[PDB]
């Protein structure tokens, strides 16, 4: 249920 | 290090810091 | 956390998120310490009776975080690992004795209102504090019940006598560890639980007035129960070990 993270991080 | 800037800071105290101290004889 | 409560904004800003990048998921808590460099608990990248073995590209270091689930878009600061470091003696197999890790990380991270690192206690500074009924505060987005808070909790908990440790579980205590929680007679509730692991556990020195981290959230069984306590590794008795890997290592 985690909200979704900047692709430039993964 | 240890100085947070919302509180030591500006001198202001957190709601519970003081039964930290308190305890501290 | 069991029985805490929603920590303020800014209260805990050297409070850290070990994150999974796959599944994203939280792994632990962790400390910032100075602008590149985070204390954890060996045991959330290495246990093998679990199957756990994280490698620095398996993880996200977040910073300046409140709520558990949310991307703070203008508050938290993500970082990506340069290395790990973990206590050549940790102890895996019996009693996580040594539970403590470090972790460089791959560029500095900027100070701010909700970013700030923690003091590492010195000799006199831990003889004075390290005491049976003093203190401390645990922080963490862990179980709440022996489910998962929507923001940082906090408690404040008394240092136990080693003794009372001891008596209160079959597991082998070291030196390296110390035990808080309170006694069923004093009736006052309040522990850590899974997933808080690797936070830090902080007092604050009546001295100059500093925040110091005095522990880090180790293991415990149950959470919250009576007659039981909370382990965390003592981080001044490992602190030797911390100065080596930072002097050759970074900084
Ligand atoms: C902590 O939150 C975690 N570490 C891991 C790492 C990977 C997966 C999931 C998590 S949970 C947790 C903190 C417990 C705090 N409890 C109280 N204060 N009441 N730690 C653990 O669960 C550790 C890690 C392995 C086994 N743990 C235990 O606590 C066992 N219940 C007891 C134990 C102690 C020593 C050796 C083996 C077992
Ligand atoms: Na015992
Ligand atoms: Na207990």
């Amino acid at each position: 249920d985690f909200e979704e993270i900047p692709e430039e991080y993964l | 290090c240890g100085l947070r800037p919302l509180f030591e800071k500006k001198s202001l105290e957190d709601k519970t810091e003081r039964e930290l101290l308190e305890s501290y004889i | 956390i069991v029985e805490g409560s929603d920590a303020e904004i800014g209260m805990s800003p050297w409070q850290v998120m070990l994150f999974r990048k796959s599944p994203q998921e939280l792994l632990c808590g962790a400390s910032l310490i100075s602008d590149r460099w985070v204390l954890t608990a060996a045991h959330c990248l290495l246990y093998p009776p679990w199957d756990k073995n994280f490698t620095e590209n398996d993880l996200l270091v977040r910073i300046g975080k409140h709520s558990r689930t949310r991307y703070e878009r203008n508050i938290e600061k993500i970082s990506m690992l340069e290395k790990i470091y973990i206590h050549p003696r940790y102890n895996w197999r019996e009693n996580l004795d040594r539970d403590i890790a470090l972790m460089k990380l791959k560029k500095p991270v900027a100070f701010s209102d909700y970013i700030h690192p923690v003091c590492l206690p010195d000799r006199e500074t831990a003889a004075s504090l390290l005491q049976a009924g003093y203190k401390g505060r645990v922080t963490g987005w862990g179980n709440l019940k022996e489910g998962q808070p929507s923001v940082l909790q906090v408690v404040n908990l008394p240092i136990v006598e080693r003794p009372v440790c001891k008596d209160s579980t079959r597991i082998r205590i070291t030196d390296n560890m110390f035990c808080a929680g309170y006694k069923p007679d004093e009736g006052k509730r309040g522990d850590a639980c899974e997933g808080d692991s690797g936070g830090p556990f902080v007092m604050k020195s009546p001295f100059n007035n500093r925040w110091y981290q005095m522990g880090i959230v180790s293991w415990g069984e149950g959470c919250d129960r009576d007659g039981k306590y909370g382990f965390y590794t003592h981080v001044f008795r490992l602190k030797k070990w911390i100065q080596k890997v930072i002097d050759q290592f970074g900084e």
